[PDB]
């Protein structure tokens, strides 16, 4: 019955991960792409 | 009569009521300056009032009486 | 009579749900609840009798 | 200002606009510099109001040429300022987060409503699942909860045609959706379907909500939040100090959290965020709305870095904290002073010893209005100049003010309404206020290190108030007890006793006198004896005539004390209540008989003198006291020694094995405790009459010259106890353990303690001084709650023409008289016309004032009970007749209406209680004997035993009114009768106190049947002699084969027959439980009167009595007349299968028969009988009996936890309360409102009072009668600001503004705090001119 919305928002973060160094540059790529096309 | 309360009690019944008609007559006499009818002798108004009010000389009815006829004379006199 | 009720099959289980009653939610890994417990009486940092 | 009534209601948002002036819009307040108001801050004077007189902050518009001109600039007002402490500003929300107060205390008013769990909805709130606002389709439901992962799945199924989200915003729309009157008719229709009671009940809560909605117009979605108000300043402020340092509430803090927050999550809103962190935001604004609303609720508080929480707003109300017990019921006051006191021995009633400057500064208004008349101060500059110079003038002027101004004197802890009192002043030269010491008494005080309290009457009300009610003259007895108050306390009384004295030895023996006035010479002269029976001529007066004296006059042999004394006398009395040694009781009732004849100033006046008199001549008298005053005897040392060698012997024999420590341990403080009384006596024989003084003769003895009997015999101070542990032994001591000491003490403080002695004595002297630091606060918590009940109640009529209520009947039982039905009577009045022994003389037409002289005129008679108009009985709505009260006593005539009296009982009760925690019957003389509601039997003895269990004992007298009454058990054996005599001390009854008899009345045989070894029962024959019978074992041990078969041997006769009970069909035969061991077997027979079997073996009380605290424990009832068998075998209890003679069998409830039975399986009981032992509950009293024999019981039950103590308060206080505790009675029937709700029994009685008069021979219902415990009796009620003021109060306030409810100040407690008058008493003819006009529209 834990009421401690740090508990909640720490585990909700937990949920994702991170990846490097190319699917990085994709977004970036993806980003730009889509801006210049605008 | 100062220190005891009993025969001005015996002439109403209640301590309450007599209190009452005491602090009545003795703002009558307090501020407005009316003239008393039981000797002075050197007290302040409580005693006196209270003297006034053994020998059956004044009451809630009284004071009633009396300035009833003078608000009624004075309301003739305004015509 | 005790053990019958205790349902720890196994010591690992016991590392989870002492983590869990302590930490409650869903995070587990093994060396949180490890370190805990040898922090609880078993570190001189946490812990001293005088 | 005047206003009629208030009301409670929810504020709309709208609501909260028109009451709001601006918009806050930042956390800042000032400069760090320009300690300013910042605009749109904090303080923004734009909003709020301005600090000076037409000022802008520029200064641009100023001094009325720009009059109401708004400086645009700063956008500052110039008009008036003092709207600091009143306007609100506002603000408005991004999005609705709820109020808690009808969300998380008990039940939810809100999901309570929704007929939903709590979790679920915290699982929406805390934003972690989704739920259906509406199933589009109803392939899902509403109320249907959505985890954000299976709510995909029912997303990507469909996506469109559902509603299902996670905040206020899927709930208010709920709200906004939801629909009342169908639900509502739905529920009322549907019940009758299935009305089972939970069921019922949960129908009957949301059908209340609903049409309390409906009818309210109140509304659902103003529970959640979308504006919230803002607070003036002045009640959150900030200032700085002399320092230079700065100083803030906590509030200021909150509000400047959530505006962040709020600009945090607005910000953020801009910038399209995911979800999860608006939900984190949500939660930090919601959050930090609870910690305004309540800190320390939900959760783990917050704090500073103070480390400790910050105060609540809810805080401000609460505990003693709030508005209520601090700041608005007690206040601080002007013109009031303190200091320590003193005595003034000298003094007389009306006076008061007073340091002047106090009264000096206190009336300086009066003075100075009194120099503008002189005009010595023409003005009052000069006056205060003059006075810091210190003229002469000022002083008498001063006195010329004070004459005939009456003054007030207090002390606390204020337990009573004569713990303060109102004096006329008087003027010294000290700072130590003198006073009349005998109201010490009244006030509990002493001259130990107490200091007091002053106040003043300006106004003539309050004057005059003083000089009629608390003036003392006016006040002489307590209300609780016809009690003189003032008691010559320690020293008066002891002089006296000393004066009033017959030696024969000082001289000046059998001479003879005119007058008291030539004894005063003759002593004087120095001739006499003050203390010497010789002979005078007395003259006393009587006034048997028409109230008129009647002269008298004769001699006496009196001492000479007693002579003089009759000087003070007021002459209309005899000689003989002066004819003795006087008792300081004999004061007591002296005083008594005073007023009792004359009335109050001679006796007045004479007790003054009495004081004076006492301490002239007690200062004459002589007096010290010392080591050799204290004296032993010599026969302690032998009874030690003798008792020393008789402890050695029983050590010695406990050393050989024989005998254990308990039987050591009582036996031996059995002996100890002897050989204290034997030293006791000694000393007592030694020092009381030991004294061998010649006077004319060879020796006599008289009254002792110890100097210390008489010091108990006046009852100035002390008793034999303390005198014992100067001289002899003081008793035992304890460990605080609670156990007893073994070895006791030899040495007094004039011999000298041991080590061991005085560390031992540390103990249980450390326990009950503890004790002492704590009874106070139960003591006072008590009381508070008390008056905390009754504060409705005044008188309101003369007579309220009610029928019949309470009787009265003497308390003497087990002894002599403990109440005399002539002091139960005395000042009551009668239900009834009341006729003598001879019979018809009636003397009330069913009312009269029973005064002493129909007291006595009773006790003449032997009449020995009668009725009197209850208060209960007594039905006037919301109030009392004067009648049902009859007498106030401290006045000593019949009560006037006006009063308030709920109080007086307290102040009667709960003062007190600080010092009150700390075989064979044998007849006595001779007497009548009385028992009845009898079924008995010749036993087989031919004396009696009893065969219906409700019989008891009594002596009665010769006459007919009781001397002794005593318990009788069922079947226990006599040596006697009843309507019979005889003669005293004659042990008349015996029995087993072990045994309850199995006696059979019956006679006949005896065979084994119903009842074989090892399946009901065991077979167990007795080892030694060899008789036994079919030995019945406990619920337990017997065997499952016949433990569900009821083992009964059988009583036959020759035939077989069942000896039917004699006189009814019934048979008899015992369905035995355990223990109900028979001796005798098959074939036998027994008697009538004959065992078959034999069945061997404080303040929280009454804290619990008036609570309406219920037991564990009862000796259960019959609920209803008839036969009865038992029931289902024992499911965790048996059951009971009742029979009515002509009503319905099925009743049967659940017994732990493990705990033994009255009746028996085959055996009859009327109603109200009991069936199980033990305790029992008043509900349980009410359930079933009438009222007098509950009210009766438990008054008997306290008064006697009082009396125990010695203790003294008459019955009437405790009938008051009763009436308080009954003001509710749950319905029966219906046809009126809904069916069962307990609801005024006053009310019921009115609309009865209308709508079963011709209205309706009958529309609506009976009803039951209820009771409640006190506390919530207390909330059980009309108005909630008595309710609210103290206790569970934010619950109360909530449930009162769902309805937007309203009240009416009719409590003196509602009328308080507003500042208006009394609705009683001094007020009670304003206030019902007020109601007249209330009523003249
Ligand atoms: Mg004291
Ligand atoms: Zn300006
Ligand atoms: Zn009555």
């Amino acid at each position: 019955r834990t009421t401690d919305p740090v508990r909640m928002y720490m585990r909700e973060m937990g949920t994702v991960e991170l990846l490097t160094r190319e699917g990085e540059i994709d977004i970036a790529k993806r980003i730009e792409d889509g801006i210049n096309q605008v | 009569a100062r220190v005891t309360v009993q025969d001005a009690v015996e002439k109403i019944g209640n301590r309450f009521d007599l209190v009452l008609v005491a602090a009545r007559r003795a703002r009558q006499m307090q501020v407005g300056g009316k003239d008393p009818l039981v000797p002075e002798e050197n007290d302040k108004t409580t005693v006196i009032a209270l003297r006034e009010i053994e020998e059956g000389l004044i009451n809630n009815q009284i004071l009633d009486v009396r300035e009833r006829q003078e608000q009624q004379e004075q309301e003739a006199a305004e015509l | 009579e005790t053990l019958r009720v205790d349902p720890t099959n196994d010591r690992l289980s016991a590392l989870v749900e002492i983590y869990r009653m302590m930490r409650p939610g869903e995070p587990p890994t093994r060396e949180a609840a490890e370190s805990l417990f040898e922090n609880l009486f078993f570190s001189e940092d946490r812990y001293d009798l005088s | 200002e005047e206003f009629d009534a208030i009301k409670i209601a929810l504020a709309s948002p709208d609501m909260i606009r028109s009451w709001s002036f601006g918009e806050v819009k930042k956390p800042e307040t000032i400069n760090y510099r320009t300690f300013k108001p910042e605009r749109d801050g904090l303080f923004c004077a734009r909003i709020f109001g301005p600090v000076k007189d037409y000022e802008c902050l520029c200064g641009k518009y100023k001094r009325l040429k720009h009059r109401g001109v708004i400086c645009e600039k700063c956008g500052v007002e110039v008009t008036q300022t003092k709207v600091r402490r009143e306007r609100m500003g506002h603000i408005e929300l991004a999005s609705p987060t709820a109020h808690i107060w009808f969300l998380k205390s008990l039940p939810s008013r809100i999901g309570l409503l929704l007929d939903m769990p709590l979790r679920d909805i915290e699982r929406v709130l805390y934003f972690e699942s989704y739920v259906v606002i509406e199933g589009g389709m109803t392939n899902l439901e509403r109320q249907q909860i959505l985890t954000e992962e299976q709510y995909l799945d029912a997303l990507e199924e469909f996506g469109d045609e559902f509603d299902a989200k996670m905040g206020a915003e899927a709930i208010q729309a709920l709200l906004k959706s939801m629909d009342l009157e169908q639900e509502c008719e739905q529920l009322r229709e549907e019940l009758n379907e299935t009305n089972s009671e939970t069921k019922r009940k949960k129908l009957t809560k949301r059908i209340k909500l609903l049409e309390a909605f409906v009818q309210s117009g109140n509304k659902p979605e103003w529970m959640i939040l979308t504006v919230l108000p803002v607070l003036p300043p002045d009640l959150r402020p900030l200032v700085p100090l002399d320092g230079g340092r700065f100083a803030t509430s906590d509030l200021n803090d909150l509000y400047r959290r959530v505006i962040n927050r709020n600009n945090r999550l607005k910000r953020l809103l801009d910038l399209a965020a995911p979800d999860i962190i608006v939900r984190n935001e949500k939660r930090m604004l919601q959050e930090a709305v609870d910690a305004l609303l309540d800190n320390g609720r939900r959760g783990r508080a917050i704090t500073g870095s103070n480390k400790r929480p910050l105060k609540s707003l809810a805080d401000m109300i609460k505990g003693k904290q709030g508005r209520f017990r601090q700041n608005l019921l007690g206040k601080r006051v002007d013109y009031s002073g303190r200091s320590v006191i003193t005595v003034g021995p000298y003094l007389r009633l009306h006076q008061c010893g007073l340091p002047k400057k106090m009264a000096l500064e206190l009336f300086k208004p009066f003075i100075y209005g009194k120099l503008e008349l002189r005009g010595l101060a023409t003005t009052i500059k000069a006056a205060k100049k003059m006075v810091e110079r210190e003229e002469a003038v000022v002083w008498d002027i001063l006195d010329e003010v004070i004459r005939e101004h009456p003054v007030l004197l207090n002390r606390a802890p204020t337990l009573h309404r004569l713990g303060i009192q109102a004096f006329e002043p008087v003027l010294i030269e000290g700072k130590a206020i003198q006073l009349h010491p005998l109201v010490c008494a009244a006030y509990n005080a002493d001259f130990d290190g107490d200091q007091m309290a002053v106040h003043v009457p300006l106004t003539l009300e309050a004057q005059l108030e003083a000089r009629a009610l608390m003036m003392s003259t006016n006040n002489i007895l307590s209300p609780a007890n016809g009690e003189p108050i003032i008691v010559p306390s320690q020293d008066v009384v002891l002089g006296l006793y000393y004066m009033t004295r017959d030696c024969v030895n000082a001289k000046g023996e059998g001479m003879v006198l005119t007058g008291p006035k030539e004894a005063e010479r003759l002593y004087r002269s120095g001739l006499a004896s003050l203390h010497a029976r010789v002979k005078v001529r007395i003259t006393e007066y009587e006034k048997d005539a028409n109230g008129e004296l009647v002269a008298k006059t004769s001699l006496k042999d009196t001492t000479v004390g007693r002579a003089i004394l009759w000087m003070i006398v007021p002459k209309g009395l005899p000689y003989s209540i002066v004819n003795q040694a006087l008792g300081k009781k004999a004061i007591s009732k002296m005083l008594n008989t005073c007023y009792r004849i004359l009335g109050l100033k001679p006796t007045v006046i004479f007790a003054d003198q009495i004081m004076y008199t006492g301490f002239a001549y007690a200062a004459r008298s002589g007096a010290s006291v010392g080591i050799d005053d204290m004296v032993i005897p010599e026969k302690k040392h032998e009874i030690i020694s003798e008792a020393e060698a008789e402890v050695a012997e029983i050590q010695e024999q406990f050393q050989s094995g024989l005998v254990t420590a308990g039987e050591r341990y009582n036996k031996v403080i059995d002996i100890w405790a002897a050989a204290n009384d034997r030293v006791s006596k000694a000393m007592m024989d030694n020092l009381q009459t030991e004294t061998v003084i010649n006077r004319d003769g060879q020796e006599e003895k008289q009254v002792s010259f110890n100097s210390i009997y008489m010091m108990a015999d006046s009852g100035a101070r002390g008793s034999a106890a303390q005198i014992r542990q100067l001289a002899g032994m003081r008793g035992l001591m304890a460990k605080p353990d609670g156990s007893i000491i073994e070895t006791p003490i030899t040495a007094n403080f004039r011999e000298g303690l041991n080590v061991l002695q005085y560390f031992i004595s540390t103990h249980g002297a450390r326990k009950g001084l503890a004790d002492t630091a704590l009874k106070t606060a139960n003591s006072g918590y008590l009381t508070r709650r008390l008056v905390d009940v009754a504060q409705d109640l005044v008188v309101t009529e003369d007579d309220c023409g009610t029928h019949e209520g309470i009787m009265m009947t003497p308390v003497i039982e087990g002894g002599d008289v403990k109440e005399p039905l002539r002091d139960r009577v005395l000042g009551r009045v009668t239900a009834e016309d009341v006729l003598k022994p001879g019979t018809a003389d009636i003397l009330v037409p069913r009312n009269t004032l029973l005064h002493e002289q129909w007291c006595d005129l009773l006790e003449e008679n032997s009449v020995d009970a009668v009725k009197v108009r209850s208060v209960v009985s007594c039905d006037t709505d919301f109030g009392v007749c004067a009648h049902c009260y009859g007498r106030d006593l401290a006045r000593g005539h019949i009560i006037n209406k006006g009063e308030a009296i709920g109080v007086i009982a307290a102040q009667s009760i709960g003062e007190p209680g600080t010092q009150l925690t700390m075989s064979s019957i044998q007849v006595k003389n001779k007497g009548s004997i009385k028992l009845s509601n009898v079924k008995s039997v010749v036993n087989s003895s031919g004396k009696l035993v009893i065969t219906s269990r409700n019989t008891e004992l009594k002596l009665i007298d010769e006459f007919g009114r009781t001397k002794e009454s005593y318990k009788v058990p069922y079947g226990a054996v006599l040596a006697k009768g009843d309507g019979e005599q005889v003669a005293g001390g004659e042990t008349v009854a015996n029995w087993d106190p072990h045994t309850m008899p199995v006696i059979t009345e019956v006679s006949g045989f005896v065979r084994f049947t119903d009842m074989i070894d090892g399946q009901t029962i065991t077979r167990q024959t007795d080892e030694l002699t060899g008789l036994s019978s079919l030995v019945v074992l406990d619920s337990a041990e017997r065997t499952a084969g016949g433990k569900d078969l009821r083992p009964a041997l059988k009583i036959v006769d020759a035939q077989g027959n069942d000896v039917l009970i004699p006189g009814t069909d019934m048979p008899a035969q015992y369905f035995l439980p355990g223990k109900a061991i028979v001796q005798l077997e098959d074939g036998v027979q027994i008697s009538s009167g004959d065992t078959l079997a034999r069945i061997p073996q404080g303040l929280p009380r009454v804290a619990d009595l008036f609570e309406a605290r219920r037991p564990k424990e009862p000796a259960i009832l019959a609920e209803i007349s008839g036969i009865v068998s038992f029931g289902k075998e024992t499911k965790g209890k048996r059951r009971l299968v009742i029979t009515p003679v002509d009503g319905s069998d099925p009743y049967e409830e659940m017994i732990p028969k493990w705990r033994q039975l009255n009746v028996f399986e085959g055996e009859r009981v009327e109603r109200g009988d009991v069936i199980s032992d033990g305790p029992e509950a008043p509900h349980d009293i009410l359930r079933l009996r009438g009222v007098h024999a509950v009210t009766r019981y438990i008054v008997n039950e306290v008064q006697d936890v009082y009396r125990l103590q010695g203790v003294k308060i008459n019955d009437k206080h405790i009938e008051v309360i009763v009436r308080q505790m009954l003001r509710k009675a749950t319905i029966v029937n219906a046809g009126s409102s809904d069916f069962l709700e307990g609801e005024q029994v006053e009310y019921s009685r009115v609309k009865i009072a209308n709508r079963e008069l011709e209205a309706n021979g009958k529309v609506g219902a009976t009803y039951s009668r209820d009771l409640l415990g006190i506390t919530k009796a207390s909330l059980a009620t009309e108005s909630f600001i008595s309710a609210a003021s103290f206790q569970e109060t934010t619950r109360v306030l909530t449930e009162a503004a769902v309805a937007g409810k309203r009240d009416e100040l009719r409590g003196l407690k509602e009328n308080v705090i507003v500042g208006r008058l009394i609705p009683a008493g001094t007020g009670y003819a304003y206030h019902q001119d007020r109601m007249r006009r209330r009523a003249a529209g």
